[PDB]
């Protein structure tokens, strides 16, 4: 299992160098992200019955 | 993520007795009926021995059936297995394994090559 | 036994007509008194001759002969025997009588009780099974089919008792009307219906068991068939035998041989039946008992019988018990054992395989859950 | 030799560790708090799919949230049309054990797989009017477990692979995964897409270079479902263990955990809705969970299946959510 | 069956009711 | 609208009239131990999934065998659950200890919970050996009396061949509980009756089923 070890290793470096923004920041965009959609979703805001195809 | 570290073993003379160790990291040790396994030099893998979530359930296989024997304490995250009366045939490389479902009073590919949840494994010989 | 008052008319016209004779010492001819009649008296003798055959019902004694005159005070002696100008023997077990309408009142009572229970049940459990998807399967149609028949059972049975017994007794021995035909075909034809559906029940099941690889899809619609078409060509041929030899009025009779026609499948559509569970029962025997090896499975053959009695309502063998009987305790066991359990079997049934059943339990409690 | 093999990449996956130990100072959760919840959500089976014959494992929705593929155990892989519950087309499958399906963004074209190790693609729309076989990939050894379209030519699959229509040769394999393959997602771009294994690591690749970008660890058990957040830079993955995780590949770590104590079974089919507050996960306990992805909520029980949920699926404009099981039956909740 | 026998009796004895009945209220 | 509604039509009764054959057919799941001896057996009743279709006594029968697949079986044999049973071979001349493993996981799984077993052992090779150090067990045991041996066979191999059977059984008997049987048969590769034990197993199985329908077992 040399080459798988090699393999590995080396798959762990490369991962090693990707760079990784703060969790907070990354939280708030998603949050944004949510709440600019909000109104786009219908499982969310429950769509009126004019415009919704399944009853 | 999930982790299994085997330790112990060695070069011990024939008849003699050793205690081997596997520790569990990533996953609750309860939750998860657990395995060891014994590979020969030349001959593929051959279960040993298996203890269940509460070791009420324990139960080895016919090779070393009198001779070894298994514990699991969830308080350290920690399983024991000594072995008594050693044998030229039990010469070999140990696994430690966990069943890959928890909750399952069963469990599928303990002695499958390539097992993800499987542990370095201690090679023991006399 | 309405044919003998008809005689009684018949009798008071024919000698309506004023007397055509007066020179006997009294002077009687051709007058009708409560009973008889006299052409002419000779004054010097009397004569002892038979009393009419209307009497002749419920008499023990036969070839009975009383002394008859012409008199208007007396036709008979003052004092020949309970009444004076009627036979010898004229009535006996009067509290016999009494006995006997009230036993049958009770015993009416009581399958009528029981059949309104089962119908009550098997509305709910027929609405049920069939409202529901999730149970739609051929198991549970010729189970729907069967609560089907015993509700039309139900039906016919309270209906004839309504057209029958309900109405004047006087009224119906006067006349009977197409309407009580109609109900009387309607009852036969609902009862041999309940019979064949029992059967289709425990041959459904047989051929379940018997034959494992069987498609019931292609073969349902034989089913339907043998278990309506056979009872209706039955019932039309009894009717049709009815309407062209031995009317009779109403078709409540049956000392003639055309009820064979209804007792003949009848009685078959049972011992067949009977037949098959019987096998059943050994085919559960061999899967009952250990079936590799012996174990620690106690009381084998206390699940067969539990599963014997379980059986028992759905297919309907305890009629066997006492269908073969001709004459043997025919009141008071055959009659009385058989309206009561025909009355409640319906109602077990229900509750054995509607209510009791586990599928059925578990997706009615899934279901009171999602409505609350 | 292997032995320092092993002690480097240890020490390479202790460096990992503590970087993203580093990077974490608040959890989502934290953040997400002062936020209003969702409350709870009524679903309701506005269509009763029944079809099928046999247990159904995979469904994939249509691009005009009208039309949608389903696939089930009797070999018949089924174009729905989910408004007026008509059934559209019936393909007959070569193989009875069909384990995953596809619909292409154009609607032109449908793949189907399974333990057969081949990946069929059949053309909906032709000429003389019947749905014929248009592409048989045979290149896979592992059983086919998910497959996704990246256009009309391009293709991806996983199995325990990215494929070309036209010629149908394997361009691109992505290997480094230890245990079977069992879901696939694509990312709304079509340049990355993440695949989960039958172990705690789950692989982000990117399509056209084709190697492993980054790798997110942390569940318990095997990995059976897999989803991209509608934003396009998270995903969610249902394992065995009875709990769902949230991953994001900017700061590659955990964000929450989803999960009860009630829950003992595990996750076969997560996908989000069009705004992402809802994970909409499936369970084995006959019944789907409503997840809310900000406060690890359980916004609402889909209690309507009588089996094992394996599918789970979302329209594009999140019109409606289609949910199949080991019934042959699929409901749509609203 | 039982019904049709137990109907038969008890349409006879009604019968033999209403006829016992007629015989016995005129006297006479 | 009505454009879709011949379609759907035409594909309402396309389903029904192909589900009119699909439950005639019946499923089987064949699994071994590798070089067990199946192989054999498929080429006497003769990449992925390998199909063998077989008709017995005007019954179809359809049996899938394990193909070209990982030694991982945890995720795929899900996709058997639904078979009518699942035929088990077992090498019975320590490739035994890790059938007797197989036999177990399959046995109590919450999805194979349902499905029955049909054991085999193929390897009917106990003659030649005349085993006993691999199982300690069997030094003190005694042949149980329900034993049927045929005449001329010695009877250390139907003691060992019944200890084998009892070592399956009780692992069979250990959670069955009723809603799924074992099956173990001393058959042979060359042997005829393997496909009258498949046929009568799985109609005792289907019995077994119709039974517990109607609540009779």
């Amino acid at each position: 299992s040399i080459a798988q070890a090699r393999k590995l290793v080396e798959q762990l470096k490369m991962e090693a160098n990707i760079d990784r923004i703060k969790v907070s920041k990354a939280a708030a965009d998603l949050m944004a992200y949510c709440e600019a959609h909000a109104k786009e979703d219908p499982l969310l805001t429950p769509v009126p019955a004019s415009e919704n195809p399944f009853r | 993520q999930v982790q299994l570290q085997e330790s112990g073993g060695g070069l011990v003379q024939p008849g003699g007795s050793l205690r081997l160790s596997c520790a569990a990291s990533g996953f609750t040790f309860s939750n998860y009926k657990m395995n060891w396994v014994r590979q020969a030099p030349g001959k593929g893998l051959e279960w040993v021995s298996d203890i269940s979530q509460s070791g009420a359930s324990i139960s080895y296989t016919g090779s070393v059936k009198g001779r070894f024997t298994i514990s699991r304490d969830n308080a350290k995250n920690t399983l024991y297995l000594q072995m008594n009366s050693l044998k030229p045939e039990d010469t070999a490389v140990y696994y430690c394994a966990r069943c890959p479902a928890p909750f399952t009073r069963d469990c599928f590919d303990v002695t499958s090559t390539t097992y993800a949840y499987r542990g370095q494994g201690t090679q023991v010989t006399v | 036994e309405c044919d003998y008052v008809q005689m009684i008319e018949v009798q008071h016209k024919q000698c309506l007509e004023e007397a055509q004779l007066e020179n006997e010492t009294i002077g009687c001819s051709k007058m009708w008194d409560n009973l008889t009649c006299w052409p002419a008296t000779p004054r010097g003798q009397v004569v002892v001759l038979a009393c009419p055959l209307i009497f002749k019902l419920f008499s023990s004694i036969q070839g009975r002969n009383v002394s008859r005159s012409c008199t208007d005070e007396g036709w008979t002696h003052l004092e020949p025997g309970p009444y004076p100008i009627a036979c010898g023997l004229d009535d006996k077990a009067a509290s016999l009588d009494e006995q006997q309408t009230m036993f049958y009142g009770s015993v009416k009572t009581g399958y009528t009780i029981g059949y309104g229970l089962s119908l009550a049940t098997l509305l709910v459990a027929t609405a049920i099974l069939s409202l529901f998807r999730k149970l739609h399967c051929t198991r549970n149609y010729i189970h729907m089919h069967l609560f089907i028949s015993f509700i039309l059972r139900a039906a016919a049975v309270f209906i004839k008792d309504l057209a029958l017994f309900d109405s004047g007794e006087s009224d119906q021995c006067s006349e009977g009307s197409v309407g009580c035909k109609a109900a009387m075909v309607f009852f036969q034809y609902c009862v041999m219906a309940n019979f064949f559906w029992l059967l289709v029940e425990g041959l459904y099941l047989y051929t379940l068991l018997a034959v494992s690889f069987f498609s019931e899809r292609k073969y349902f619609w034989g089913y339907i068939l043998i278990g309506w078409g056979v009872p209706s060509t039955f019932t039309m041929v009894w009717t049709i035998a009815r309407i062209h030899f031995e009317d009779y009025g109403c078709w409540d009779t049956i000392n003639s041989s055309l009820w064979w026609i209804i007792k003949g499948p009848i009685l078959t559509s049972i011992l067949v039946n009977f037949i098959l569970f019987i096998c059943i029962i050994r085919i559960l025997l061999q899967k009952l008992r250990p079936p590799d090896i012996r174990k620690s499975d106690s009381s084998p053959y206390s699940r067969l019988a539990r599963s014997t009695l379980l059986l028992i309502p759905l297919f309907g063998v305890h009629y066997i018990m006492f269908a073969f009987f001709p004459d043997n305790f025919k009141p008071e066991v055959k009659m009385v054992f058989e309206l009561v359990v025909g009355s409640f079997q319906g109602f077990v049934v229900a509750i054995l395989y509607c209510f009791l059943n586990g599928e059925v339990q578990a997706e009615l409690r899934r279901k009171w859950r999602r409505w609350h | 030799e292997l032995d320092q093999l092993r002690q480097e990449a240890e020490q390479l996956k202790n460096q990992i560790r503590d970087a993203r130990k580093a990077c974490a100072d608040a959890t989502l959760s934290q953040i997400t708090n002062n936020i209003d919840p969702v409350g709870r959500i009524q679903m309701r089976t506005r269509r009763t799919l029944r079809g099928h014959l046999a247990k159904i494992y995979a469904m994939h929705w249509g691009t005009d949230s009208r039309l949608l593929v389903s696939a089930s155990q009797d070999g018949k892989l089924i174009i729905w049309d989910s408004y007026t519950t008509n059934k559209v087309h019936a393909i007959p499958l070569r193989s009875s054990w069909v384990m995953t399906c596809a619909y292409a963004p154009s609607g032109n074209y449908v793949a189907c797989g399974g333990l057969d190790n081949i990946c069929s693609i059949y053309n909906l729309k032709t000429r003389e009017g019947n749905v014929r076989v248009s592409r048989e990939l045979a290149g896979h050894t592992g059983y086919l477990s998910c497959c996704r379209f990246l256009d009309d030519n391009q293709i991806v699959t996983s199995s325990g692979a990215l494929w070309d229509i036209e010629t149908g040769q394997q361009t691109t394999t992505f290997t480094g995964h230890t245990g079977d393959v069992m879901s696939l997602s694509l990312a709304p771009d079509t340049r990355l897409f993440v695949s989960g294994a039958c172990d705690a690591s789950a692989k982000l690749w990117d399509v056209r270079e084709g190697m492993c970008r980054q790798t997110f660890t942390g569940h318990e058990s095997d990995i059976n479902a897999i989803c991209f957040f509608p934003n396009g830079n998270a995903f969610a993955t249902g394992s065995d263990d009875a709990t769902c995780r949230l991953f994001d590949l900017r700061a590659d770590q955990e964000l929450m955990t989803y999960s009860h104590d009630n829950i003992i079974c595990g996750i076969t089919s997560v996908s989000f809705s069009k705004s992402g507050r809802l994970l909409l996960a499936g369970y084995d306990d006959f019944n789907c969970n409503v997840w809310d992805a900000l406060k690890a909520d359980r916004a609402g029980v889909l209690a309507g299946h009588d089996n094992r949920v394996s599918c789970l699926g979302v329209t594009d404009d999140g019109m409606a959510v289609a949910t199949g099981s080991w019934d042959s039956f699929l409901k749509i909740w609203n | 069956h039982s019904d049709a026998v137990f109907t038969d009796n008890y349409t006879r004895l009604r019968k033999q009711m209403a006829v016992k009945k007629y015989l016995n209220s005129i006297l006479n | 609208e009505k454009a879709q509604r011949e379609a759907n039509k035409k594909i309402e009764k396309q389903l029904q009239k192909d589900k009119q054959v699909y439950r005639a057919t019946h499923r089987l799941l064949l699994l071994g131990a590798g070089e067990s001896g199946k192989n054999t057996i498929v080429k006497q009743m003769r990449s992925g999934i390998f199909e063998t279709k077989f008709q017995v006594d005007k019954v179809n029968f359809h049996m899938f065998d394990v193909g070209a697949q990982r030694d991982e079986r945890r995720k795929w044999i899900q996709c058997f659950n639904d078979v009518t049973a699942i035929i088990f071979v077992v090498a019975s001349s320590n490739r035994l200890q890790a059938a007797l493993k197989l036999f177990d996981s399959i046995w109590n799984n919450k999805w194979l919970r349902d499905t029955s077993v049909i054991l085999f052992l193929n390897k009917q090779d106990l003659l030649a050996e005349k085993i006993e150090d691999y199982f300690p067990e069997f030094a003190r045991y005694t042949t149980p009396e329900d034993a049927t041996p045929e005449p001329g066979e010695d009877p250390r191999v139907t003691r060992a061949k019944y200890f084998i059977r009892d070592e399956f059984l009780r692992i069979s008997t250990a959670s069955g509980d009723g809603r799924h049987y074992c099956y173990p048969h001393f058959t042979c590769s060359v042997d005829t009756e393997n496909i009258r034990r498949v046929f009568n197993d799985c109609r005792d199985i289907i019995q077994r089923m119709h039974l517990r329908q109607y609540e009779l077992l």
